[PDB]
RNA sequence: GGAAACUCAAAGAGUGCUAUCGGAGUGCGCGAGAGCAUUUCCGGCAGCAGAUCAGCUGU
């Protein structure tokens, strides 16, 4: 019933036939006994249902959902409204514990939010573009004016970066301990934050990087230029790994599902595209949205969210392959075969700056001009985190244990292709029928070396000539043999 | 036997039938001789007059109006005063008889 | 309108008391565990690096060694920690390997001792008192085969007949023995092979093909009534005591030093000869050596199977021992030390984890077979970690960088240089064979598993 | 083959089933003979399966005198008759890791199907259970060991001296 | 962990428990998270038998609810699936784990034994023998263990050879409690009465005296005397004449206080050669130990032996005319002892007069007689 | 300068804490099973009936 989520995509020798039966039987048994775990999964996800026809799902606002929601989630529904520094920006941590906010004037605050524990506030006097955590509460990087800084957990300036000549799109590849930077110059550079080494400096050659997302599933970096090109990169090849034509003009935002399959992308020509990634098929377009949506994000369940400046619009289940789950904007003519906004919120006069879904709770954080606001959204959070990797109930001991284990299991930087299941194969020299060899005075020294080299060349030429030799009218018939 | 010894998936090396004996329960005398003086005196008394299932089967090989309601206390007394091996053999024999007459 | 939102509730996740263990809630989704193959690859690479970090194979000597280099080692088969070593100036010793000391010593003979083995010898006019004293017998080249008791505190049942229970004496010399493990019979080799039992001073039977000496023998480990031997006509002979006769004979290209049966197949044996490769024969078809283990540089002085039935220990005339698996045909790995010269006798112990090697310097050293598995009883999460990353190394052993980490050793410079020149000689002779096969037309593709056999009585059936 | 162990203690007799085995060949190694010292691995190796306390003080003195001359007594023979299984002659005879070769023949005389053993493996296994002491017994007693062994020692000393208390 | 392993092993019962419609997914996730918390509390660092008890209570109540929803929804009793024996298998695992991790609490041991005796219809007496033998091994001293499952082996299976075997094993294990000896005599008399009733049932449908009880009485007397003496005099055999003699008088007093309890709850038993084995008791207490106490200390004890030896007959009849008919024997022995005693004569006179007063025509005249006339007329 | 540690964070040592189809029968193994496996009573239903079980009634 659930084995598609857990699925991982005639011989002569009798012992090899039995071994193949054993290994694919073990594959089937392990997939079934892994799929029988969601019976033991701890809790169920959330939902708001229409339960009628007049009760639409997007005529529901924060007052009634905060009334009929839990007290703990209602008190999680924060508003850290700050006005003396500029249009704010969000990044929650990898687990949903810490929050990192950034004003465009000078403000950078890294803080718990379910506890009132402000653990690193720092003002500056230069425009801080964005910011993101590295692995923990411990180290967080800010893409400042013209040098990216990384900071300790209390606020001491750990490192200016000599490289990264400027920066406006910066995030982290977690299992590799990589920091990825894209700036207003045509660069994209990788800096490992464990060894401290730079890894690659990929010249983009496509103008300034307008937007960027990260794929979680294979750690490729998704740039989006002013050409409308969505390119995907990795530090193997200096060329872009693939390119896409998403929108026309520039693309202002791009966001990847956590399963790596789906890509949402919103341009500047009032256009949105939904893409498959593993087949690169444009799934469905969305036109007719009134203003070019500046930032799109995507939940952990498929519940995406456009952010058109004053509006934020959340569509539930708009990533199927059908033509029904195309995200529309209004039910016309009595048509229940559309996809209206699952819900929506309209802020007053402040343009929303960026989104971000809280990882393991049911709320969408959005940052704008006057500060932060979280939105209670019932299905837009993964309910049941897995405690061996992410954990919203850490201690010091297990935080240091996860630090030392992931630093021991740092995947090397070469191992991020387009498909990370492709490191076990043979190297494109397959030979399915494998030919296993069964079924086929210094002048004088140099001169003698040249003699032996010329003899080896002549023997090679004669063996190839013999190989080619082995692998290959009346009056002239009378006048043959001469 | 060596051929299917190289087709099996995990070989747990106690291969043959090992020493797997149940522990000396308190119900069974181990070496079948009196150890203590109490065992000495009680067995030298009980050498002569013991119900070693022979008199039990001979006096319990009995068990219709008596089956319905006439011997409603006599059958209870007989089935109560029946001993262990006599009761087990009676249960097995009556179960086999009911298996023959009710299939 | 019906709404809901997930409830962490902070009691089924963080505990109520202090001492109980917090929950590790669990979701087995390939969404939430993204990099499967690269992460288990890097766990395999860390497994290989940690195995190289813990590759500490040597465990100890025992005693101060013998006088002048061992030449025969006999493990017993009932108990675990008892091991007899016979050495060159007629000195046999019976070691308790637990405390790594010797029980008793004997000036056993005058000349070179040649072969010893232990027996639980059932006499007919005496009960086998084999839970209080243990019996070993030893043949030398001064025409004597002595059978000895040993007082041993393996048990504590009793409370005196220490040594030299009896002495069989032979016409010619003697070259080796082994004891048939049932019914107190033992066979020797010398001028021709003889079969004694311990109730006679004279040989019960004589079982040669012709008048040719026999270098070594070995009985089975099951189907005990047959045995094999090797003589300096470069020949492997089999014998069957049920028919009381020799039964087949192959002749290889060089002299077989030490044969050894398999204690789990009962019809396969390994064969260690002076050409530098231990052959592995199937008995009931002796036309093809169904494996050949081909990594030494000098004469292959001894081999033995582990009682788990799949690992081969071998010890060369060059100063090195190797451990093979049966199913591969090349070396798993190699031990060596500066202070051992010319290892002449190697034996697995019955624990199947410790190989007893005996050099010519005098010492009887010991080694762990798995050079990284320690011997303590480990906790269950540690045993899970060890078996899991060992299975990862086994599954990923074909990747090139963890192959080039898991393969290399510090092979001593003598063995490395001589194996390098042997490799360039073999490549040169293969090139000349390719030229000759480029010319000629009637040239058989001679199989490597049948390269060394040059003759078989009872040719084909 | 060490599968039952007998320990004698100044509150009572204990008999331990040996769950898994000790490494015999490497039994002088550091990484094996620190496992006897630490506790988290010794209870992987030895569990308590019987503990009968002699309760009379004079019967404790009498058991101590019979052990100290190397002779079986009523309580020891009682718990071995209870705990030690009749290993039938098809399989083997049972083994018992006792502390001394003076005691050995006197249990082999009385029980035929038992087989005593004291090599250095039984020596350091009994040493490990002596070191860990009370924490093996998991609460099957009423009274600590040291005051009881103080009284038993003074009584055994006076019974050896036959000291005139007049 | 291993808590993950136990929780993952309990998944197929909820699998078929939802596959048949008697439990939907919401409440089965509810019981699974409750069992998750209970099982981590069970496998904590320093858990408790209270936690084992209440987890067992949770599993028994979810079993009762599963049977109730089975007889309500599917309207069948046994679903012939994995869903039926799984909860009892888990309760067996929890009781085995609790008796391994906490072996000194007989309350928990007894709850395991009562649960297994109740489920003997599904899993027979071999598991009873196994857990009871390991209980006997881990607690040889506590005599209530032997008494309880000897009562089990006699009243549920009635296998007298194994019953006498475990009584003799326990009596070898601690021959210094009075209770085990006395209840062994009680079981031995129950067996001999059931055997004589078998003989009477043979006679109804138309040798073996109390020598077993008398021999175990004799070994009871000498062994409880010796071990009471060794319970006193702790480490050093006390060596002074009057102290040794007075402690011999003390153990004579305690030993006769046990023998009178034997006479009491044998007179409640009697139905047999009651005067035969009571006179064996009194022949032993005539032929005394360490002191020969008839002319020595405890003369009140000597008077009580004389009183029992005289009033041996009178303790059985409601028809006291037979007591007056045979009272010539009682008053004849009474005169034979009054002729020997002087002030114990007076106390014995008061005792016999109180006995006849508790008791109360031609024999009442001829063969005291004042009370005999006052009861006859 | 003395430091209240009850504001919190990063760390270092010492101490203590756990294990790895169901009862019989039936061809069966040396008072006896640790298992090989079922159409045999079965684990279908209620009633007599000694107090949720022992003997039966059909099915």
């Amino acid at each position: 019933e659930n084995q598609n989520k857990f699925e991982r995509s005639q011989t002569k020798d009798k012992k090899l036939r039995a071994g193949l039966k054993k290994i694919d039987e073990q594959y089937k048994k392990a997939v079934s006994s892994a799929a029988a775990t969601d019976y033991l999964l701890p809790e169920s996800n959330g939902y708001l249902e229409p339960e009628n026809e007049l009760e639409k799902t997007f005529k529901v606002q924060q007052s009634e959902i905060k009334s009929s929601v839990d007290v703990s989630t209602a008190n999680k529904a924060l508003d850290l409204s700050l006005k003396e520094f500029g249009p704010y920006h969000i990044k929650y941590a990898k687990n949903g514990t810490h929050l990192l906010i950034t004003g465009r004037k000078g403000h950078v605050a890294s803080m718990d939010w379910r506890k009132g524990q402000l653990r690193a506030e720092l003002f500056l006097n230069e425009t801080c573009h964005s910011a993101t955590y590295l692995q923990n509460e411990q180290y967080f990087a800010v893409a400042q004016k013209k040098y990216t800084f990384i900071y300790d957990h209390e606020g001491t300036e750990l490192h200016r970066l000599k490289q990264h000549i400027e920066a406006r799109h910066l995030d982290f590849l977690p299992y590799h301990y990589l920091l990825v930077t894209a700036g207003e110059t045509g660069w994209l550079k990788y800096h490992d934050v464990s060894t401290g080494q730079l890894v690659s400096e990929l010249r983009t050659k496509a103008g300034p990087t307008m937007a960027m997302a990260q794929n979680p599933w294979n750690a490729v970096m998704h740039l989006g230029h002013s050409n409308g090109t969505v390119s995907l990169w990795s530090p193997s090849m200096p060329e872009p790994l693939v390119k896409l034509l998403s929108a026309r003009g520039p693309v202002n935002s791009i966001a990847i599902d956590r399963s790596g399959y789906y890509m949402a992308t919103t341009g500047a020509d009032r256009s949105m595209k939904i893409w498959d990634i593993r087949n690169f098929k444009q799934l469905h377009s969305v036109e007719s949205l009134p203003t070019p949506g500046t930032n799109v994000s995507i939940s952990d369940t498929g519940l995406l969210a456009l952010s058109r400046g004053p509006h934020v619009t959340l569509w539930k289940d708009a990533l199927k392959l059908s033509g029904d789950s195309k995200p529309c904007f209004g039910s016309m003519g009595g048509n229940p075969h559309r996809n209206t906004p699952y819900m929506s919120h309209l802020f007053a006069g402040n343009k929303v700056e960026n989104l971000g879904f809280v990882p393991f709770e049911d709320l969408l954080g959005v940052g704008h001009q006057t500060g932060i606001t979280n939105l209670i959204v019932p299905g837009a959070g993964e309910a049941n985190y897995d405690a061996l990797e992410l954990n919203p109930f850490e201690t010091k001991k297990q935080r240091q244990e996860q630090e030392v284990r992931t630093l021991l299991n740092k995947l090397p930087a070469d191992t991020i292709t387009l498909d990370p299941n492709s490191i076990g194969s043979v190297d494109k020299r397959s030979s399915t029928i494998r030919l296993n060899a069964k079924d086929l005075r210094s002048f004088l020294r140099k001169k003698t070396q040249n003699v032996i080299d010329e003899r080896k060349l002549r023997v090679q030429k004669q063996l190839d000539k013999e190989k080619n030799i082995r692998k290959r009218d009346v009056i002239e018939e009378a006048l043959s043999r001469f | 036997i060596v051929q299917q010894n190289r087709r099996a998936d995990h070989l747990i090396f106690p291969l043959n039938k090992p020493t797997e004996h149940n522990h000396a329960s308190a119900f069974t005398r181990t070496q079948d001789v009196p150890q203590t003086e109490l065992q000495e005196k009680v067995d030298q008394v009980l050498q002569e007059s013991n119900l070693a299932n022979p008199e039990k089967d001979s006096k319990f090989e009995e068990l219709a109006r008596t089956n319905a309601e006439g011997a409603i206390i006599v059958e209870e007394e007989s089935d109560g005063e029946p001993l262990q091996d006599g009761q087990n053999n009676q249960q097995d024999e009556e179960a086999k008889d009911v298996n023959p007459w009710l299939a | 309108m019906k709404i809901k939102t997930i409830k962490r509730s902070a009691d089924d996740y963080v505990p109520v008391k202090s001492t109980q263990e917090s929950q590790m809630p669990r979701n087995l989704n390939p969404e939430l565990h993204p990099f499967e193959r690269a992460r288990e690859y890097t766990k395999a690479l860390n497994a290989t690096k940690l195995e190289r970090m813990f590759a500490k194979p040597f465990v100890g000597q025992l005693g101060y060694g013998h006088r002048d280099g061992v030449y025969a080692i006999a493990k017993n088969y009932g108990s675990l920690n008892k091991l007899a070593t016979g050495s060159a100036d007629g000195v046999i010793k019976y070691w308790n390997m637990s405390t790594r000391e010797e029980f008793v010593s004997f000036k056993a003979h005058y000349g070179l001792v040649t072969g010893l083995c232990v027996t639980q010898p059932r006499f007919h006019d005496k009960k086998p008192d084999l839970k209080s004293q243990n019996f070993m017998l030893s043949c030398s080249d001064d025409k004597t085969v002595k059978l000895w008791s040993i007082n041993v505190d393996d048990y504590s049942n009793k409370n005196n007949e220490e040594g030299l229970i009896r002495t069989f004496d032979g016409e010619s010399a003697f070259q080796g023995i082994d004891s048939h493990r049932e019914n107190s019979t033992f066979a020797t080799g010398g001028a021709k092979i003889h079969l004694w039992d311990v109730n006679r001073l004279k040989p019960v039977s004589d079982l040669s093909w012709g008048a040719d000496n026999i270098t070594s023998l070995k009985f089975n480990q099951n189907e005990t009534d047959i045995l094999a031997s090797t003589g300096s006509d470069n020949s492997i002979v089999l014998y069957d005591l049920r028919t009381n006769s020799p039964t087949q004979k192959i002749v290889q290209t060089m002299r077989t030093n030490a044969i050894c049966w398999n204690p789990m197949e009962a019809f396969n044996f390994v064969t260690a000869n002076e050409d530098h490769n231990a052959y592995y024969y199937d008995m009931r078809n002796l036309s093809r050596s169904l494996n050949v283990f081909k990594d030494h540089v000098s004469a292959v002085m001894d081999v033995d199977f582990s009682p788990t039935g799949d690992e081969i220990v071998t010890g060369s005339y060059d100063k090195s021992i190797r451990i093979y698996k049966t199913n591969h045909g090349h070396s798993r790995e190699i031990y060596h030390t500066k202070r051992m010269q010319h290892v002449f006798q190697v034996k697995y112990s019955m624990d199947s984890k410790y190989i007893i090697s005996g050099s010519d310097d005098g010492n009887v050293r010991l080694w762990r077979s798995k050079a990284w598995e320690r011997s303590n009883v480990k906790t269950t999460r540690e045993k899970n970690k060890l078996e899991y990353d060992e299975k990862l190394k086994e599954r990923f052993r074909h990747m090139p960088e963890i192959k080039r980490i898991s393969r290399h050793r510090h092979v001593p410079q003598v063995i490395k240089k001589a194996q390098e020149i042997k490799n360039i000689e073999l490549s040169s002779i293969k090139r000349r064979e390719a030229n000759e096969r480029r010319t000629r037309k009637d040239m058989p593709y001679i199989s490597e598993r049948k390269k060394q056999i040059v003759g078989t009585v009872h040719k084909y059936e | 083959p060490i599968e039952y162990l007998l320990f004698e203690e100044p509150t009572g007799y204990a008999v331990f089933k040996v769950k898994l085995q000790q490494d015999d060949i490497g039994s002088r190694l550091k990484e094996v003979q620190e496992q006897i010292n630490d506790f988290g691995a010794f209870t992987k190796l030895i569990e308590l399966v019987s503990f009968a306390p002699f309760k009379g003080a004079a019967e404790a003195l009498e058991n101590a005198n019979d052990i100290s001359e190397g002779l079986v007594s009523e309580s020891l023979k009682a718990i071995l008759d209870l705990n030690l299984p009749k290993a039938s002659s098809k399989k083997k005879n049972i083994t018992l890791a006792i502390s001394d070769k003076n005691l050995g023949p006197s249990i082999k005389e009385e029980f035929p199907y038992v087989d005593c053993i004291s090599n250095e493996l039984a020596q350091d296994l009994i040493r490990g259970v002596r070191l860990h002491g009370e924490k093996l017994f998991k609460g099957l007693q009423s009274g600590d060991l040291e005051r009881a062994q103080l009284g038993l020692g003074h009584a055994y000393s006076r019974a050896k001296v036959k000291f005139s208390v007049q | 962990s291993k808590t993950r392993y136990y929780l993952e092993q309990c998944i197929p019962e909820m699998d078929d428990l939802v596959e048949k419609g008697l439990f939907t997914k919401n409440e089965v996730s509810l019981i699974m998270k409750k069992r998750t918390d209970f099982e981590h509390r069970l496998n904590s660092r320093g858990s408790s038998i209270n936690d084992y008890i209440k987890y067992i209570n949770y599993e028994s109540n979810v079993n009762k609810l599963r049977a109730k929803r089975c007889k309500r929804i599917l309207q069948v009793k046994k679903t012939n699936s994995l869903s039926d024996w799984s909860i009892q298998q888990r309760i067996g695992f929890i009781y085995q784990r609790g008796t391994n991790k906490f072996p000194q609490d007989l309350k928990f041991w007894a709850m395991y034994l009562n649960y297994m005796k109740a489920r003997g219809n599904q899993t027979s007496y071999k598991k009873i023998h196994n857990i009871y033998n390991q209980l006997l091994k881990l607690h040889p001293t506590n005599v209530d263990i032997w008494i309880s499952c000897a009562k089990y082996e006699y009243e549920v299976h009635a296998n007298f050879k194994s019953c006498r075997n475990i009584f003799q094993n326990g009596l070898r294990f601690n021959p210094d409690v009075p209770k085990l000896w006395y209840e062994y005599v009680k079981f031995e008399l129950n067996f001999i009465t059931k055997l004589i009733n078998r003989r009477k049932v043979m006679g109804l449908i138309n040798a073996l005296r109390g020598d077993i009880a008398l021999t175990i009485f004799d070994v009871c007397m000498k062994t409880l005397g010796k071990h009471y003496i060794n319970k006193h005099k702790g480490y050093y055999a006390i060596s002074d004449s009057k102290m040794n003699i007075e402690l011999n008088k003390e153990t004579l007093n305690y030993l006769f206080s046990e023998s009178l309890r034997y006479i009491k709850l044998f007179d409640e038993f009697l139905d047999l050669e009651r005067d035969y084995l009571i006179n064996h008791v009194l022949q032993f207490w005539k032929n005394d130990m360490y002191d020969l106490s008839l002319r020595k200390d405890l003369p009140e004890l000597y008077l009580k032996t004389v009183m029992i030896d005289i009033t041996l007959n009178i303790r059985y009849m409601p028809v006291e005319k037979l007591d007056i008919d045979q009272l010539q024997l009682s008053v004849k022995k009474y005169f034979a002892y009054i002729s020997k005693l002087d002030s114990a004569s007076v106390k014995s006179l008061k005792n016999e007069y109180r006995s006849y007063l508790q008791d109360n025509k031609m024999n009442a005249e001829d063969d005291k007689i004042l009370d005999l006339i006052i009861s006859k007329l």
